[PDB]
């Protein structure tokens, strides 16, 4: 079979290769995918990676190095396909990676640039999304870490 | 990184001189112990475990010879060419897929501590510390460029992925900061560090956990 | 948005992280006899380094921190 995964729902994917083989037991199925969600469905010894070169010459097909039968989508999709969970190419996706950094510029405190970034984030993201959790926890993690350093500065010096 | 103190010699090492003979002659089985010991079996780049590893030239032979059979331009790098791939990351890296780069202005593990120069945040990024400038700065930047520590995704991923699965960890063991008292609180610090050890990412872990 | 979970619902495997901690939190932390049977299959099945040992020693430890408040439970005990 030739790209498995072709006009197939992600859920379709989730379910198709244990339809085939609880369908035909007995019938060994040569398969090309290249979805993660078929592929956290099938067992790592039995995937070949195919990366050829400029020639596209390729000598021995290889197996991923992870198992891949309960992984998530995610993991498949940035250990095995080598694709970024989030779009590298908006700028939303790294607004949380820049809203760290500056708490830690200074030191961990929401100041000003940080807070036009936490409403930015707040606004485009929402009140219960995952990025706002990450900001609440970073932003607490911070507040507790300096007052860490103080304890620890009061019991050192 | 983490500081990895280049110890003694391997003595192998003295009965192969570059020039003489080519490094191929000496076993890189040989030159391990010094260096997986001192690296704990983990990449002196990208912390990588040693499930695939390769002694690498930090000053390629061939660029740099940097007396290619001294044990210190020797590191317990990442990797591996023989049974081939699509290595795209930290040493194999740096010798073809980055190019055009100092051998100079790369921070060695051994002497350079990387703790005042590179900054690993929760997202699972690298980025130069804070208050870097000029020359300094500079260096961080070279070397997460030519090592990809922020590159290849099999790296970047999973050590976002092993910092977000102990943030709850740090969020809970900081919020009974006034539950317990000094002493054993630190002790729990100290039990966490020592768990980080033990860890495939030590750093990253580290930052996560102190600052 | 899609209604998909993570990982796929027709495996075994894919729910045993899950258990991991339905286990540890059904004798509320110290990985037990059946825990700790479900932490070598995790082990064996998925790698020594994978997200899913790493999350399953994180709650390990997570339920470490907090029984020994109720260990602290122990020090203002009765
Ligand atoms: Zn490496």
């Amino acid at each position: 079979i030739d790209q498995i995964e072709l006009h197939l729902h992600p859920k379709w994917q989730q379910e198709v290769i244990l339809n085939l083989r609880s369908a035909f037991p007995n019938i060994q199925f040569i398969i090309t995918t290249h979805s993660p969600i078929v592929l956290s469905t099938i067992e790592k010894r039995c995937i070949r990676e195919f990366e050829p070169n400029d020639d596209g010459d390729q000598s021995f097909l290889d197996s991923p190095d992870m198992q891949t039968k309960g992984s998530e989508n995610a993991q498949i999709l940035e250990q095995v396909m080598n694709v970024h969970s989030t779009p590298p190419g908006i700028a939303e996706s790294h607004w949380l990676g820049n809203f760290e950094l500056l708490l830690l510029d200074n030191s961990g405190e929401l100041d000003n640039h940080s807070q036009v970034l936490y409403d930015q984030i707040k606004a485009h993201f929402g009140i219960d999304s995952i990025e706002l959790k990450k900001a609440d926890s970073l932003i607490r993690i911070n507040k507790m870490k300096n007052k860490l350093n103080k304890i620890r500065a009061e019991k050192g010096k | 990184m983490r500081e990895l103190a280049r110890l003694e010699r391997p003595e192998i090492l003295d009965q192969y001189i570059a020039g003489q003979n080519d490094w191929m002659e000496i076993d890189q089985s040989a030159v391990w112990p010094k260096l997986t010991e001192m690296q704990g079996g983990f990449c002196a780049y990208c912390e990588c475990r040693l499930n695939r590893c390769h002694i690498e030239h930090f000053r390629p032979r061939g660029k740099f010879p940097a007396l290619t059979f001294i044990w210190n331009n020797l590191f317990g790098s990442c990797g591996d060419s023989r049974k081939s791939g699509g290595w795209s990351r930290c040493g194999i890296y740096k010798d073809n897929g980055a190019g055009a780069y100092n051998a100079d202005d790369l921070i060695k593990p051994d002497e350079e501590n990387p703790d005042d120069y590179l900054l690993f945040l929760t997202t699972g990024e690298v980025v130069p510390a804070i208050g870097l400038t000029g020359r300094a700065l500079k260096k961080a930047q070279e070397t997460i460029r030519v090592f990809n520590l922020n590159g290849d995704i099999k790296l970047f991923g999973s050590r976002r992925t092993a910092v977000q699965a102990i943030m709850p960890n740090v969020e809970y063991l900081y919020t009974l900061l006034e539950e317990f008292d000094e002493d054993d609180w630190n002790e729990m610090l100290r039990d966490e560090l020592e768990k980080i050890e033990s860890d495939e990412y030590k750093t990253a872990l580290k930052h996560a956990w102190t600052f």
